């Protein structure tokens, strides 16, 4: 909810399973020797499967999609953009930095972002981009 | 439609000079496997399963106890249509 | 060597030293005969003039020769 | 194993100490120990630290990942004021 | 407020709490197992992340610099497109004027929508005019998307042999070139950035001609519904005392000779936003409208089809002859642009999720097996595949004999070090192994006096006497 | 599946189908479903090298160094373990692996591992040298020697002097062990010439020996402007490359004095 | 004489009733260019060993024995020279490599799907496939560099 | 060159610091005490992962990267200073107070699992 977003020992059912998939993750991409297996028919066929299956889900979307048929300088703002930019590529990109695309993948997706030091198991460097604030 | 004599002859004349027990000298287009060739009855069997992977048509049973030389051999699989 | 002898002649200029290495070196790097003789005489009118001659113009000689050496070897076994 | 840029000895002297040295190196090698070189004569070698003012980052150390190992003798503070930052050369100790 | 730089430590683990909701419920959704409650939980997060976007549009409009810059950008843009439709408007009214004075009833009509349009604080003409121009895009592109459906039974794929982006600016260079008759790269750029908001139609013009192979500027109408749009659309002491804006002197001239290499760079990003626009519109219209191609009746294939073989015939032909109320509707208006906002968020982290599935399954779709290879027939050289290839066999001798055309040989497959070549001979099953039962007729008469005498073999179990331990394999049907 | 493969070639999907046969080989039973068992696969390698001949074994090893070399310089030891422990396709072996922490930490990097593919090149450019240049330098030098001589075709390939004159050596000789003929001696004295008279000594077993920096106890050529003038102008007179067709060795007018100096009395 | 140029020295081999595979000196291999190479020959030995090999006995490989002499000190001083040129990789000296078929067969397999269908030859181009999802074709096929067009500030014209 | 990229820096700050707003002359303030207690500045370490990420990026990421940042000043940065900065190894304790600060007990228990592993790893 709003309260379970701040920090500070609140949401602990969905921050324990964040630190959880951090860290299998990491024990999968290091410590799991049956990963690095080179592609053949069977991963290259049913992983275009699993493609197609994840692009035929589609969101449910709410309520919010339903629709029926002297200005202040705040208010005349909105109608003229909403009528004159219908696209705006300025605008899309800043969401990319809310979202944070490629948050958990880019970090093992990266050349030479891994340093050969912090390659054990024990080792903490996926809580690098944690920031408390 | 039907294979002419003369590359049958060629086709089964290779496929007999690369059995190990006979020579490849001794083999003639008139022929017979056990008098001339000296080969085991075992391998006149052995003879013609190797035309029926040269040759990829099914013979039946009757008719491979009817050839016992390489005469008969190359005018069977020339009377038989359905080789390609 | 005409715009040379137009330099010293003509116009009574008196030719620096880089000018003087360019004709050392340019009889020097073709591999027609008698390019160091000529080399040599444009060495003997650096000594008689007062130009000097530095033992990096010597060492350059040397080298410029041995390196020109194969386009001496290529005009002789081309006769 | 050696290193023939950082790993060899620059004087003639026999110390016998080979074996420690191989001891050391088996008592100091990890995980990740077994990859990289061993020097016999590590425990005579002092390398400079060539950082001793910069930036100082919270989040991060003030060691490095690729660092050559000390020996049980050698402290920072052997160089001094004046020298400090200064040699770009590793130096080798000889007892006379 | 959430989206301002100061919570964003608690937007990234909002961002983490929707992924795990979207993660589940995509999850449930590709099983189908009581997807509902994944549901009320994106609804309830939906709401919530709604609210926090409401809060932080003005936020983001008192504290982001990327809206205001953006804001700016609009306004200005707005402004351009007013003064063009305000100038328009004014040459048309003033030749209206001079043709006839008795113009009472049009001055009243032009001061009322005057009146209208500063009360809106807008330009109504010019966003009209782009909203038919708008209708009359998509009606041309749904015309030629259900055209190229039809005809040939394809799509839209975006290939290698496609108008490319330096061909792109070239023809509309050529075509601006063609319609002012003397141009430079300024004017060009300061056009396209005035326009700022036209769907451009002739990339895509260009795409389905060269699928269709007929003209498409004169055939269709929406195509002059397009033409007709674009045509209808296109002292000192004073100075002095006026103050200068220190903010425009940080600023070159326009027409500086510096300039020339940033107005090129721009002309490509303005041509490659515009081929951006067609791709994704033209996609958006092959993926909600082109699923039914593949579900469409018989009958519109098939007389299209045959549509398509007339065509073909014409071209035929064709080569033969040849040869109270008003905070009403503007809390409506806020109210559906926050939740636009926040639709557009949902979207991405929609997509986000997609593309984490995707590699999170993607690294356990390695550990499964591999296929089972169908049992095909046996491998044979038959005798007429060795007669047949008798003279390539002779030309790749002759090639291994020269060092310069070794390598050139037409069949040269490799084992760890040799390269095979043409077999002489036929290579049968049925004829060999002749020695190998002599030998296992002597290897079991040895074995049956070694069971008869009671011998052991060497100790197949790894001892010092071999240490690789090398065991026969036991056979049941050599049991004895 | 569609999209990926639209339009190839037959020799492209017969590339294909051997790489992605070649990639479902496994070593288990015969009868469990595997086509072949690891022992099987050692008996295959051990008789198909017994029928190698020395140009087999050449190309065997020419292989090894080609392709599979980069990788071994390249990839851990276990790393090399893995490899074996995926050879032997046992579940007890892999899983006794599989606990040690120390096998699954250190196991190779892609970023490290892509420099393989640049030292492959590299070998592989070294071969390309060898045995493409090899055939081109060799015509090249033997209709007209005097028309291609080695340093010019060192100048205008660029490659080396000492490696053309090897590349010629080598393909020589390589021509004559490959035809069951007894090789010419003579060309390595006569490429290497002054080098076999540089270098070529007879050596003793239990003594180490020396290398003259000079033949002579002299004075430098620097010390005087005339012994300078005396050394360019004999520099001018002198060869770079001298070889069997220059004006010094033009008195070997017939071929039975040729084979008499070049062969087992040029040392003499 | 002629025949220093190649025009020159394709018309002779020609005549010679040779075509020369090597036309111009862009397709000349250039050994000089080699910077492992060299550095791999220079302190351990030689890595191939059997390039110049007249008969089978002019080959340089390690022992069989082992010790210091065997196969695992030469390939662990090998990966040791390897391992400082890749250091020299990280710091920026030198250009980034290709993807090998050895780092390929060991990436994660959602990677080696991405590479096959994308066709990156280096792994900048993957980073430009995932960073950049709209400048692909509708196969995933990846664009070529000009087909892209940044966006120009104006701050520029400052 | 850094000390004028210095100077040009700084006289930003010196404006907001005598400008008069309550804002602009708190974040001077803070400026000038990260500077005083000898604390770095967050942007040397953006500019740092930035020419990291713009050295290690394709063509396309290349010229994006540059052409955003072309007018922007950036100091002139040498590639030791990005390998200084990217080789040093990072602290444990930071990291630790950061998951128990962002975290809750969620971070005790991911903390003691990695305790865990730790000891395990030592034994």
């Amino acid at each position: 909810c709003f309260s379970s977003w701040n920090d500070g020992s609140e949401g602990y059912e969905w921050k324990s399973r964040a630190l959880s998939e951090k860290r299998s993750l990491a024990l999968e991409f290091l410590g799991n020797v049956n990963k690095r297996v080179s592609i053949h028919d069977a991963i290259r066929l049913k992983a275009d499967i699993n493609k197609k299956a994840i692009s035929n889900v589609s969101c449910p979307s709410f309520f919010s999609g339903i629709e029926g048929a002297h200005l202040s300088p705040s208010d005349a703002s909105l109608l003229k953009e909403e009528f004159l930019c219908d696209y705006d590529p300025s605008d899309t990109k800043r969401m990319a930095k809310w979202v944070n695309l490629r948050s958990e993948t880019s970090d093992y997706q990266s050349y030479g972002a891994i340093p050969e030091g912090e390659r054990s198991l024990w080792s903490a460097w996926y809580l690098r981009n944690i920031k408390a604030g | 439609y039907l294979l002419n004599k003369d590359d049958v002859l060629t086709r089964v004349l290779e496929v007999v000079k690369n059995f190990e027990k006979v020579d490849a000298s001794k083999v003639t287009p008139q022929s017979h496997f056990v008098n001339d060739l000296g080969l085991n009855s075992l391998d006149v069997v052995e003879v013609v399963f190797a035309i029926e992977q040269e040759f990829i048509l099914d013979i039946p049973d009757h008719d491979a106890e009817k050839i016992q030389s390489i005469t008969d051999a190359v005018e069977y699989i020339s009377q038989n249509p359905m080789a390609k | 060597e005409k715009l040379f002898q137009e330099m010293i002649l003509k116009k009574d200029l008196s030719p620096s030293r880089r000018t003087y290495h360019c004709m050392i070196f340019m009889h020097l790097s073709s591999g027609e005969e008698g390019g160091t003789a000529r080399a040599l005489r444009y060495l003997e009118a650096m000594e008689r003039a007062g130009i000097q001659v530095r033992p990096s113009l010597l060492k350059k000689i040397v080298r410029v020769n041995n390196a020109a050496g194969y386009k001496r070897d290529m005009k002789r076994r081309a006769r | 194993f050696v290193d023939l840029e950082t790993g060899t000895s620059l004087y003639f002297r026999d110390t016998r100490d080979s074996a420690e040295a191989i001891a050391h190196a088996a008592d100091s090698k990890g995980i990740k120990g077994m990859d990289n070189a061993i020097d016999l004569y590590n425990e005579y070698r002092i390398v400079p630290d060539l950082y001793p003012e910069g930036f100082q980052w919270k989040h991060k150390l003030n060691t490095e990942y690729n660092q050559w190992r000390s020996n049980t003798w050698l402290t920072p503070d052997l160089i001094p004021k004046e020298h400090r930052g200064r040699f770009l050369c590793n130096f080798q100790l000889n007892i006379v | 407020s959430l989206f301002d730089p100061e919570n964003v430590h608690r937007l990234e683990n909002a961002m983490t709490h929707v992924k795990q909701v979207f993660a589940d419920y995509v999850h449930k959704k590709r099983e189908g197992v009581s997807t509902e409650a994944e549901r009320r939980m994106l609804a309830n997060l939906t709401a919530e992340l709604n609210l926090e976007t409401q809060k932080h549009l003005a936020n983001m409009f008192k504290y982001a610099e990327m809206r205001l810059r953006q804001v700016k950008l609009e306004e200005r843009h707005h402004q351009l497109a007013e003064i063009e439709r305000l100038r328009r408007m004014a040459q048309q009214r003033g030749g209206v004027k001079g043709r006839k004075g008795g113009s009472r009833k049009m001055s009243r009509m032009e001061r009322l929508k005057r009146v209208i349009n500063r009360a809106v604080g807008l330009d109504i003409a010019v966003a009209e005019t782009v909203l038919t121009e708008m209708q009359a895009q998509e009606e041309f592109l749904q015309f030629c998307e259900v055209f190229a459906r039809l005809t040939l039974g394809s799509g839209f794929k975006h290939t290698g042999k496609d108008e490319n982006l330096s061909a792109y600016i070239e023809s509309l260079r050529k075509l601006y070139s063609m319609d002012a008759a003397t141009l430079s790269t300024l004017d060009v750029v300061q056009y396209y950035s005035s326009k700022e908001g036209a769907h451009p139609v002739d990339w895509a013009k260009r795409w389905y001609e060269r699928a269709l192979l007929l003209p498409l500027q004169s055939t269709p109408e929406y195509q002059k519904l397009l033409q007709i749009q674009q045509r209808d659309e296109s002292v000192a002491r004073i100075k002095t005392q006026k103050v200068v804006n220190l903010v425009e002197k940080m600023f070159m001239d326009p027409k500086d000779k510096r300039l020339e290499s940033l107005h090129e760079k721009r002309l490509r990003y303005l041509a490659h936003m515009q081929m951006e626009r067609q791709i994704r519109c033209v996609r958006e219209n092959a993926k909600l409208f082109d699923g039914v191609e593949n579900m469409p009746e018989a009958a519109q294939c098939r007389e299209l089809y045959e549509k398509i073989m007339e065509k073909k015939t014409a071209q035929c032909n064709m080569t033969s002859p040849p040869e109270r109320s008003i905070a009403e509707e503007l809390r409506a208006l806020h109210q559906q642009r926050k939740e636009k906002m926040t639709m557009r968020i949902l979207g991405i982290i929609e997509n986000d999720v997609k593309t984490e599935m995707e590699w999170l399954q993607n690294m356990e779709e390695a550990e499964r097996p591999p296929l089972l290879p169908i049992p095909e027939n046996m491998s044979y050289v038959s005798a007429a595949d060795v007669q047949a290839w008798r003279e390539l066999r002779e030309d790749d001798e002759r090639k291994a004999a020269n060092p310069f055309e070794r390598r050139r040989r037409t069949f040269q497959p490799e084992l760890l070090g040799q390269a095979w070549s043409v077999p002489n001979k036929p290579l049968l099953f049925w004829g060999t192994g002749v020695s190998a039962v002599q030998q296992a007729l002597r290897h079991v008469a040895e074995d049956a006096e070694r069971k008869r005498q009671g011998l052991l073999l060497a100790p197949p179990y790894p001892c010092a006497e071999n240490p690789w331990g090398w065991r026969l394999a036991k056979d049941i049907l050599d049991d004895n | 599946a569609s999209g990926k493969d639209n339009t190839m070639s037959d020799d492209d999907v017969i590339r294909n189908i051997i790489k992605e046969r070649w990639k479902t080989l496994e070593f288990g039973d015969r009868n469990a479903g595997y086509p072949c068992t690891f022992g099987d696969y050692i008996q295959f390698l051990n008789e198909w090298f017994k029928s190698l001949d020395e140009e087999g074994m050449q190309r065997l090893r020419e292989h090894f160094d080609r392709r599979i070399r980069p990788l071994l310089a390249v990839m851990s030891p276990v790393d090399i373990l893995w490899l074996e422990a995926l050879t032997q396709n046992s579940p007890h072996n892999k899983e006794q692996l599989q606990r040690k922490i120390a096998f699954q930490t250190s196991l190779g990097t892609p970023e490290f591992f892509d420099m393989s593919k640049r030292l492959r090149y590299e070998i592989n450019e070294d071969y390309k040298v060898r045995d493409e240049l090899g055939p081109e330098l060799f015509a090249l030098w033997s209709k007209a020697p005097e028309r291609w001589p080695p340093e010019r075709l060192s100048k205008m390939y660029g490659l080396d002097f000492t490696l053309v004159r090897k590349i010629l050596v080598w393909h020589h000789f390589k021509a004559c062990y490959d035809a069951c003929v007894e090789p010419d001696w003579s060309l390595p004295k006569r490429l290497f010439a002054l080098e076999w008279i540089r270098d070529v000594r007879a050596r003793k077993h239990g003594l180490f020996y020396g290398k003259m920096r000079f033949a002579e106890q002299k004075i430098t050529f620097y010390s005087d402007r005339f012994l300078f003038r005396d050394l360019v102008n004999r520099r001018e007179a002198s060869y770079a490359n001298v070889w069997e067709m220059d004006d010094p060795y033009r008195f070997l007018q017939t071929e039975q004095d040729y084979e008499d100096y070049w062969g087992d009395n040029y040392d003499v | 004489p002629k025949g220093e140029t190649f025009e020159e020295k394709n018309e002779a081999l020609r005549m010679m009733g040779i075509t020369s595979s090597f036309q111009t000196k862009d397709l000349v291999p250039q050994p000089d260019r080699q910077k492992l190479l060299p550095l791999i020959r220079r302190e351990e030995g030689e890595i191939a060993g059997s390039l110049w090999a007249m008969d089978g006995g002019e080959l340089s490989y390690p022992k069989d024995g082992g010790g210091p002499q065997g196969w695992g000190v030469r390939l662990w001083r090998e990966r040791q020279l390897v391992k400082r040129e890749y250091q020299k990789v990280l710091d920026g000296y030198r250009p980034v490599p290709q993807l090998s078929t050895l780092g390929n067969s060991v990436r994660t397999a959602g990677d080696q799907l991405d590479i096959e269908r994308s066709g990156a030859q280096t792994p900048g181009e993957l980073s430009d496939y995932r960073n950049f999802p709209d400048n692909r074709f509708d196969g995933g096929q990846l664009k070529p560099e000009s087909e892209a067009a940044p966006a120009v500030p104006f701050s520029a014209e400052l | 060159e850094r000390l004028a990229w210095l100077r040009d820096v700084w006289a930003q700050i010196d404006a907001d610091y005598r400008s008069g707003d309550s804002a602009r002359q708190e974040t001077a303030a803070q400026e000038i005490s990260a500077a005083l207690r000898g604390e770095p500045n967050d942007y040397m370490r953006w500019v740092y992962e930035t020419k990291r990420e713009l050295r290690f990026a394709g063509p396309v990421g290349r010229r994006a990267i540059q052409e955003e940042l072309q007018a922007a000043e950036l100091p002139e940065v040498l590639d030791e200073e990005v390998n200084r900065y990217h080789d040093l190894k990072l602290n444990m304790m930071e990291i630790e107070r950061e998951v128990k600060a962002k975290y809750g007990v969620a971070g005790q228990q991911h903390w003691a699992e990695l305790q865990a592993a730790k000891d395990e790893e030592y034994i």
